[PDB]
């Protein structure tokens, strides 16, 4: 029947947001993955490149774009809301050099994106934004940091998170991945994170994705001390990286 | 669920793909009066048709003046028509005035065709 | 139970209907084509208009629009709400040469392209458009790179790409030969080929190709070139 | 057989335009001739001028003519509305609304027409059985009343059937005159 | 566009009372020498770090508030509660009063139920504080009313997580022997009895700054 | 098991192409053999060449043949567009619609061509009745006159059924060639990856 | 007794799953042998294979087989929506508007073929007063007739209905198979 | 009276409680002991098992007891919704339309059960008519077949009523543990 | 009196007396339904008689 979801300002009788709640699946529907993890003095993000469900070019397509030289972030979901919440990040992120000085933080870039997401909520003036996406991103304090936003208001942030349509299949497996390095050996921090964390990273998109996870269809990238470049890994590193798990 | 939903507004698609809306339109120009131009080497000669609607009445123009080279006919609704001659002449005589030379024709045809697409976004505006 | 009238309202599947609509409306209008080449990349534009006017002029039917003397723009579907992208695309390259003094690139204009056609789907009050942009240039050191924006953004790069009324059809006759290797001259010849597959022997396909080392500007259709059509082979 | 499909089609069309312009205004004149508008009131729907009935039975013979001709002029025409009914489609399809009226229209006159054969026998077997009773219980009069109204309620009841008959050819032929252009062609 | 209804009440805002009455439960309680307040933080897993997702949140250095709704909302109104916080402190050089504070959100609230085209605040307030003229502890609706409340729950399954405050409060009761009955009205009235370190609880702390308690501090009394 | 499934939609899908290709057209022209719509009226639907009644019961025979032979055919076109029906979605579902327009239209042909084997059983059953009552009233005309007039319904009733099935015949065929595109593919295949 | 329950509803469950994997195709291909798709018309409505008709009356009884065997088959089907339906909620229910769609076409065939065994009682019923009406007026011979044409109807129902169980079994089997990921989890946030 | 009226409410109530907790679960298990869903096809509904027919009359008894305790315990039921459904107002009431979903199929169930009465009286004066005509028609055999296909059909229609408990009782179940919190607080 | 909108107390009123209605009308049919019982087992009683060792 015609039930009280026409709208998106208008509550239900048993007071859930209908609009907001199809926006979530909208981002379950495109099915594209992505995982985000952050381990000792450093934090990075898998992408899955393909194509929002021949000739396209397959660098071009990406699901990894850099709001700043210090803030990169991941999108997923519709590909036409996902670029333009770039567009109103890279704009906020420079805003905060202009009006403060310093270089925006990590946590405030989140809220202060929520904020205006948060404004297209309880006013009718457009649609809601069907993306998602892990804003990653060292301090001032030295510590990486990562964040998840979905398509309400949420400035969660995790040490290791998933997004995309598998969310729901992979949280009993990124907590075992997490374990299989915190209660572990755990032996030090010889700054070779990337050895330690991306390799236990890549290994926890293995487990979502049942493919023999192609090294020209998968791109990461790294925030960690001594490098603060949010650099896309090469082709030739991760190809290197995929024969690690034997 | 179908034939009355995708009608009225000018802002929504049918699922088969084409704004009903405006479509009434291009039919809405065939209860006017017929209308015919000729094209030749040098010289382009413009026949149209007026309608008497009574005995007592007179004939309502047709054919209207823009420039000393420029001269349009509508066929629709008068109300409309008007309202985008306005348009045409105080764009071809701001054009005489701004600069010197004479308006060139699909320059302007560009600007009046635009006229009819900033009248067919807005949820307002009709077409 | 009719959730795709307005474009703010989301199916319950998850699905934004009222936009998917106008990939069914660029289904039912003609077509245009384009394709990389080693020396250039070549254009394409059919108009299947022709049994119903037979009066219009020959070269008068253009949809083949430059922003500069670089970079071509095609249309396919709705011609009176892909001027209105014109508009903005010129004004972008405009606004980008006066802060800039420099031609706008292509990775720049394509991704300002894509937020004026995706900003007014999110709009309750303004319909969305309904053309899709095919946007391609050839660099003098790089090769060439062909832009593809359909509605509700979406922008990918691509190699040989057809939007219209035959995308199902044509894209299987662009993967037969490998056309990133071979020429201009030849390809427009293969090119008039493919349209008498899929529908009569006129001159109502209008194309230019942006390099043929002819400055590697933006050029017009050369009528010469385009009348010796190998209309049997 | 492509051929003598469209050959089919054609000769329909033909038979559509014949009975609108000609077989349709031709029975008009017939039904008015035997039921005249002019007609001082009572003098049709009387019984005055009314073993079985001999009477009767000659009257319900020429009735099933008047039945027959009719399903057969209107069930052409309601199949060549359909033949030009166009592709459906979503939205502006008021003239397939015209079309519908029209050939509910028909289907309306022909069920009519339709129903007219099973209530003529129906009429008889009725009256036999009433008879039967009559020779079962001779005294009681009522039963003879009954012959007497039975005759007298199918008289009037066959007169009306007529008037019915000139009222609907007439109506069917007034409506699809004032709508020919949106039942022929609805749209473009 | 919230409109009337025949029987005399708003139904939007009817629907969004039951939206609070769903989430995590929010509890403060006043004492005679500060005040405190409770939630229940649903931990989903162990990815989402304590430090950063918060219901107790401050306002100024003796302010503090509790979210009880739309997690999506527990910035915007927080956000102009702070602005609030600062545009009566540059006028007036003191602190800002609660009950001049509250009014101006209960203000801001309202205004989100007679515009036109607007949703209502799909959450519930409780700020609490130290003020010039004793300790409070008001609760906000998303109609726009607020009380001023001693010691209430506004969570999901308030009707009887009351009763246990009905019955085991007093007018003079310490806040160090408030903490073990505001934890036994959450521990003891529902689930959620794996109560290690998953509660966030702020205190007045007798006329200090508003402190956040951590989560070895909560242990201490966590053993009770 | 597989195998036989995949291989029962191929076997159907050739059936129902070669009933709109072949079967109905064939019928179309045969009952048209038979009730020509370019007779002049009253040529056909007439009673000028009219124990059991032999001549009727000739024509109850072929009816039986022709009544199968449409539910055969319709049965199997039927299943065909339930099988091409996609998955529900809320939205963009305008080709189910022409899609459940098209079974509905299906089912009243059936319902319509399955009724004729009770009309029969009913004819016989109603006219032994009557019969009866004239072995045991003989004077009665009226049961008599019932007789004639019964034999004229059923015969004008016969061929009203070879009519109503030559309309049926021409109603299915138009309406597929018509709407051909819509029925085949309701939803296109949105190809992305 | 929490146990026993739960048991039940695992066992259930097994018994769907594998009616849509083994029992509905293999019935499929079973009534498809029996009357196969690719006949040409008039094929299979005749009556060229034509006291009571001892004949028509071993076709009966296999039809109540086919029957028997639907019912059971479809209800087991029927109950796992029914425990599969989610709580009722205001919105977000398209799911629930797949199960209530499939709960109506269950019940529709499972009315289909309830009705079956009413009608083999009511076939026998009419046909034995038409049979006294012939003992008592043996000359009318419109009676014998009638007797005649009863079965040559009925003959022809039992193949029809024969068909629409072949055509039954494929309408659900295609119609839950294409449906499927809506069945099980229509919202399961 | 007051008193005792407001006892009668919460009489109610605790046979509710008590037959969802401890009647109706019982009674499942006690239905499906004798149709098993994981019975293999054509072991339930087959008729090998199968003056008046002394074994179908032993049947019927046993229908009559399981449809006189299904309708007690419903009706209690029916009456405990009845009794919780809130003032009438306009507006926000989406709880008393569960309530009105749940009373419905409940009284469904309640004059299906009903009927079963009704289908007893007609088997035997079905069986009965035919029987007249056999006695005084003994060579048209249609009759005899009559009387077989008769029992055959309630055989049939019996374990089909079995089976038809046997759904309800879980589906009435199913839906007020899943609805629970709105039917009692809607 | 009747009146367009803000009739919503004339819908419980309404309802009370379909509410009452049901229940009367559902009482005022057992008279006729008491009929039925004696009708339907005298007329099966009759058949009893003339078909006695029918021991349906």
């Amino acid at each position: 029947q015609s039930m009280y979801d026409r709208h998106l300002t208008i509550f239900s009788p048993d007071g859930n947001l209908y609009q907001i709640e199809y926006a979530i699946k909208a981002v379950k529907n495109t099915n594209i993955t992505s995982v985000g993890v952050k381990g000792e003095n450093c934090a990075v993000i898998i992408s899955q490149k393909k194509m929002a469900t021949k000739l396209l070019d397959y660098n071009n397509i990406t699901n990894i774009y850099n709001i700043t030289d210090e803030i990169g972030c991941s999108m997923v979901g519709m590909p036409g809301d996902c670029l333009s919440m770039v567009y109103k990040a890279r704009s906020e992120a420079s805003e905060f050099l202009y009006s403060n000085g310093y270089n925006v933080n990590a946590e405030t870039l989140c809220r202060n994106i929520c904020d205006k997401i948060q404004v297209y909520t309880q006013h009718a003036y457009m649609r809601l934004h069907a993306c998602s996406g892990m804003i990653i991103g060292i301090d001032e304090n030295n510590k990486p940091e990562l964040f998840k936003f979905d398509p309400s208001g949420f400035c969660a942030g995790y040490r290791a998170c998933v997004i995309g349509n598998k969310e729901q299949e992979s949280i009993s497996v990124l907590e075992r991945l997490l374990e299989k390095r915190k209660k572990k050996i755990q032996q030090e921090t010889i700054d070779e994170d990337i050895r330690n964390t991306t390799i236990l990273a890549i290994e926890a998109l293995q487990t979502i994705l049942a493919f023999d996870l192609k090294a020209s269809e998968i791109e990461v990238a790294i925030v960690s001390t001594k490098n603060r470049n949010f650099t896309q890994i090469s082709e030739k590193e991760i190809d290197n990286y995929l024969t690690y798990i034997a | 669920m179908y034939r009355n939903l995708y009608d009225t507004d000018n802002i929504i698609y049918s699922p088969e793909g084409r704004l009903y809306q405006v479509e009434y339109a291009s039919e809405a120009i065939k209860q006017g009066t017929c209308a015919v131009a000729i094209k030749s080497k040098d010289y382009v000669v413009v026949s149209g048709l007026k309608k008497c609607i009574s005995k007592l009445s007179f004939p309502q123009e047709k054919i209207f003046k823009i420039d000393d080279y420029i001269g349009i006919s509508m066929s629709g609704i008068t109300s409309d028509a008007k309202v985008l001659t306005k348009f045409m002449q105080n764009e071809c005589l701001s054009h005489k005035f701004l600069y010197n030379e004479n308006i060139n024709i699909e320059s302007l045809v560009r600007s009046v065709a635009d006229k009819y697409q900033k009248n067919t976004q807005k949820s307002s505006k009709r077409a | 139970a009719g959730y795709d009238l307005s474009v703010s309202t989301f199916s319950p599947d998850g699905r934004l209907y009222q936009v998917e609509y106008i990939y069914k409306s660029i289904n039912n209008n003609n077509t245009a084509l384009c394709l990389e080449c080693k020396d250039g990349i070549i254009c394409c534009c059919i108009n299947s208009n022709m049994d119903k006017n037979k009066m219009i002029k020959k070269n008068s039917y253009n949809r083949i629009y430059h922003v500069n003397n670089n970079i071509i723009i095609t249309y396919s579907g709705f011609d009176g709400d892909a001027r209105n992208i014109i508009d903005r695309a010129r004004s972008e390259a405009n606004t980008y040469y006066y802060n800039f003094h420099t031609n706008i690139p292509l990775h720049i204009l394509v991704n300002r392209i894509s937020l004026y056609i995706h900003a007014y789907t999110l709009y309750w009050h303004m319909r969305p458009f309904a053309a899709s942009i095919i946007i391609s240039s050839f660099n003098e050191k790089d090769k060439g790179d062909i832009y593809c924006i359909e509605p509700n953004g979406a922008c990918y790069k691509y190699s040989g790409i057809v939007i219209g009324k035959n995308k199902e059809m044509f894209k299987t006759e662009i993967e037969k030969k490998d056309y990133k290797d071979i020429n201009v001259r030849d390809a427009i010849e293969d090119i008039y080929k493919f349209i008498l597959t899929s529908n009569n022997l006129q001159n109502l396909v209008n194309f230019s190709w942006i390099c043929k080392e002819s400055s590697y500007e933006f050029q017009n259709i050369h009528e010469e070139i385009l009348t010796p059509a190998l209309n049997k082979a | 057989i492509k051929e003598e499909y469209n050959k089919f089609k054609y000769d329909i069309t033909k038979q559509a335009i014949e009975s609108l312009r000609e077989r349709i205004p031709k029975r008009i004149i017939f039904f008015n001739n035997l039921v005249n508008v002019n007609s001082e009131p009572g003098s049709i729907l009387n019984v005055n001028d009314l073993p079985s009935h001999k009477q009767i039975y000659l009257e319900l013979e020429k009735i099933k003519t008047y039945a027959s001709e009719l399903i057969e002029i209107i069930g052409n025409i309601k199949l060549w509305i359909q033949l030009n009914v166009p592709r459906i489609e979503d939205g502006n399809n008021f003239g397939v609304g015209i079309q519908e009226e029209a050939i509910q229209e028909l289907a309306r006159v022909e069920e009519s027409a339709f129903n007219l054969y099973d209530a003529i026998v129906k009429y008889y077997m009725e009256r036999a059985k009433i008879s039967t009773k009559v020779l079962k219980y001779p005294n009681v009069s009522d039963y003879q009343e009954a012959v007497r109204e039975l005759d007298e309620k199918e008289w009037i009841h066959i007169k009306i059937t007529i008037v019915d008959m000139r009222n609907n050819y007439i109506m069917l032929y007034d409506l699809l005159y004032k709508n020919w252009e949106k039942v022929v062609k609805p749209k473009n | 566009l919230t409109t009337f209804s025949p029987t005399g009440k708003l139904v939007q805002i009817e629907y969004a009372l039951n939206r609070v009455s769903s989430s995590s439960p929010a509890l403060g309680i006043r004492a005679k020498n500060g005040v405190i307040i409770a939630t229940e933080k649903k931990s989903p897993n162990e990815l989402i770090e304590e430090n950063s997702i918060f219901k107790i949140q401050q306002i100024s250095e003796h302010i503090g508030i509790v979210y009880a709704g739309m997690p999506g909302d527990f910035r915007v109104l927080l956000k102009r509660a702070r602005k609030e916080a600062i545009r009566y402190s540059l006028q007036y050089g003191s602190e800002i009063l609660v009950k001049e504070l509250v009014k101006i959100i209960a203000s801001i609230v309202q205004e989100f139920t007679q515009t036109g085209g607007v949703r209502p605040f799909g959450l519930s307030l409780l700020i609490c504080g130290v003020d010039v003229y004793g300790y409070h502890l008001y609760q906000i609706d998303p109609s726009g009313c607020y009380f001023n409340w001693m010691a209430t729950c506004v969570g999901k399954d308030y009707q009887n997580n009351m009763s246990f405050l009905e019955k085991r409060y007093n007018k003079d009761i310490e806040i160090e022997d408030a903490i073990h009955t505001a934890i036994l009205t959450l521990k003891e009235s529902y689930e959620g009895v794996l109560n290690e370190k998953n509660i966030e609880i702020g205190v007045a702390y007798d006329n200090k700054p508003f402190k956040i308690l951590t989560q070895n501090e909560i242990k201490d009394y966590l053993i009770e």
